[PDB]
């Protein structure tokens, strides 16, 4: 029935996390012990004799079978290469049948969303990174993942739409700012449920006395900027476009594509996975030249 | 049937009476002027072949936005 605490603003202005002491312990152990461990790694020379590998073009052989075992502990459970593969023809997109391999054809799209995210978005997820394993956690699903359903959905602030901001930056009103209260409410709503995605409250990125400050923020405030625009990129250019791809018992009743939120990685935590860093153990999947002064071993 | 106002007081049954009907009028005037098909102020000019019909979508109008222009 404790209850632990970390200070995250000044003193006295009760920027505070609470935590139940009980209840952090289960969630921390929960993921401790089916956390899944890497395998060694090693250096050998030699042209690569790929058939159809289109984006681990730049690792060894050997890295390349490591990430293999990898991806299926990851998304599938240990050594079930045949959640992916016609495994008697591994270059194959299809079965025997003829009729495509669909498994395949998105972890291809996975590599390609993993690679960009560690790169490109590097101002989110600095040198944790993420893998495979920061979604799926061992399952072909991840968490959180969402569909179209009505129009003021507020999801959609992670796809298609822009504008949050409803305070003004002036002492009198002005035709700059023409914001309704019901638009407050909506952003209220969005942003309970970016605190519910951290197991945070709202003193975690501000200053409540003015929300809309940067400098009386955390600097958290930032990094969960860059997570939204992370995700429209996410969204937008490598779920969503995934949808002729998915057998449609995996699609929304209108048809389209799962789609990611913070929830997908954060699951309940401040950071994913309580801050693991295993995408350093990972070359393949860094998208990026160095990983913390480590250098990508390409061939 | 005169009776009746010797069971009721005919001074407390018109303020009733009164007030049934004002309030009844004016949620139908309320209900019309809030509908598609009559609301005159804005629309009574139109002929009854170009005004409105079968407009009972419940969400005709965008619910989210800012305010019109300030001004
Ligand atoms: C586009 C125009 C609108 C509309 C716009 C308005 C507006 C605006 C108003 C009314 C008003 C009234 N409307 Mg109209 N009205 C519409 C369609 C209808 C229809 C229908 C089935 O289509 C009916 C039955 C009515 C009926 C009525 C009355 C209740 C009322 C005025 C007379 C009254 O109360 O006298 C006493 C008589 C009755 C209640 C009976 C009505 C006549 C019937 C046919 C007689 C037979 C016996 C009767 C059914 C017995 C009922 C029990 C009662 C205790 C008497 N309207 C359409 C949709 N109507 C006014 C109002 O609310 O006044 C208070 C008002 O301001
Ligand atoms: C699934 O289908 C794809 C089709 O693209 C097969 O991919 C082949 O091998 C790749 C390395 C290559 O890049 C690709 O262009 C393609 O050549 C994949 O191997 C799987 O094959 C099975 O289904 C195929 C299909 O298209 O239905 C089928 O191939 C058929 O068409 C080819 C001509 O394009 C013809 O040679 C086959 O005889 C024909 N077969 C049938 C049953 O329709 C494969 O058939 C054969 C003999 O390979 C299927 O694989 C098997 C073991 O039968
Ligand atoms: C999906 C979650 C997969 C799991 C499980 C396994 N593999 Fe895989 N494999 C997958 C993809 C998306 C690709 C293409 C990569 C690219 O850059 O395009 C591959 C490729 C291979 C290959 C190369 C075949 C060739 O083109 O010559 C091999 C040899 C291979 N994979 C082996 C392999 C093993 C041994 C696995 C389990 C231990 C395994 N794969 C699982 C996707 C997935
Ligand atoms: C969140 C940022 C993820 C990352 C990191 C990885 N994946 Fe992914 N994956 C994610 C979503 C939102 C979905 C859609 C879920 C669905 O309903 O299908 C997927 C799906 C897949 C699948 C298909 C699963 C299935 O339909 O059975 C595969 C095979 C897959 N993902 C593989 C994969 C790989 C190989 C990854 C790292 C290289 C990887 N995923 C990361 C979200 C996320
Ligand atoms: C980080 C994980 C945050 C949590 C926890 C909370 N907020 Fe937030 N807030 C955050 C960001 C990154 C942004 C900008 C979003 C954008 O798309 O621009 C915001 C913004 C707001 C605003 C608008 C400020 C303005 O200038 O109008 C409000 C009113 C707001 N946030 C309120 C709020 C509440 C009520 C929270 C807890 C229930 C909360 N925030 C948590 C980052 C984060
Ligand atoms: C995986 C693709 C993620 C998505 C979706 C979201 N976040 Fe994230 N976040 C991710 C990682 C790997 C990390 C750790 C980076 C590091 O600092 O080492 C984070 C971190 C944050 C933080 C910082 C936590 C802190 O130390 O204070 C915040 C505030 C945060 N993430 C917020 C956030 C929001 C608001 C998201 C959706 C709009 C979101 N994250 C999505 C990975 C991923």
């Amino acid at each position: 029935a404790a209850t632990d605490t970390v200070q995250v603003g000044y003193r006295g202005t009760a920027m505070e996390q609470n935590y139940d002491h009980g209840d952090l312990k289960t969630k921390f152990a929960q993921v401790k012990l089916p956390q899944s461990p890497p395998p060694a790694g090693e250096s050998p020379p030699g042209p690569l004799p790929w058939k159809n590998v289109q984006v681990l073009n730049d690792i060894s052989i050997a890295e390349f079978n490591r990430t293999m075992i990898a991806m299926s502990t990851w998304v599938a459970g240990t050594g079930n290469c045949a959640y992916c593969h016609n495994v008697a023809a591994f270059q194959d997109d299809t079965l025997p049948n003829g009729k495509p391999l669909y498994t395949k054809i998105v972890a291809r799209r996975m590599l390609q969303m993993t690679r960009n995210i560690n790169g490109n978005y590097s101002q989110h997820v600095k040198n944790t990174g993420v893998t495979c394993y920061t979604c799926h956690m061992g399952k072909p699903l991840p968490n959180g993942l969402w569909f179209y359903s009505s129009q003021t959905d507020y999801l959609r602030h992670y796809l298609d739409r822009d504008g949050a901001r409803v305070i003004t930056q002036g002492v009198a009103p002005s035709n700059a700012n023409r914001s309704s209260t019901k638009q407050a409410e909506w952003t209220y709503a969005l942003m309970i449920s970016q605190s519910r995605s951290l197991g945070v409250n709202c003193t975690y990125c501000h200053n409540t006395r003015q929300f809309a400050s940067w400098r009386e923020a955390p600097p958290a405030r930032v990094t969960a900027y860059h997570g939204i625009l992370m995700l429209r990129d996410v969204n937008q250019n490598y779920l969503a476009p995934l949808q002729p791809v998915y057998p449609a018992v995996r699609l929304g009743a209108m048809g389209d594509a799962p789609k990611a939120q913070c929830v997908t990685c954060h699951n309940g935590a401040y950071k994913p996975l309580y801050g693991a860093q295993m995408a350093k153990d990972f070359p393949a999947m860094w998208g990026r030249a160095d990983w913390n002064g480590v250098p990508f071993p390409g061939i | 049937m005169h009776r009746i106002w010797l069971m009721y007081d005919p001074r407390r049954v018109m303020v009733a009476l009164v007030g049934f009907l004002a309030v009844l009028a004016l949620v139908i005037h309320f209900v019309l002027l809030s509908s598609q098909r009559y609301s005159w102020i804005e629309n009574g000019t139109l002929g009854a072949d170009q005004a409105p019909v079968g407009a009972s979508a419940p969400a005709a109008a965008a619910e989210m936005s800012p305010l019109p222009p300030g001004r």
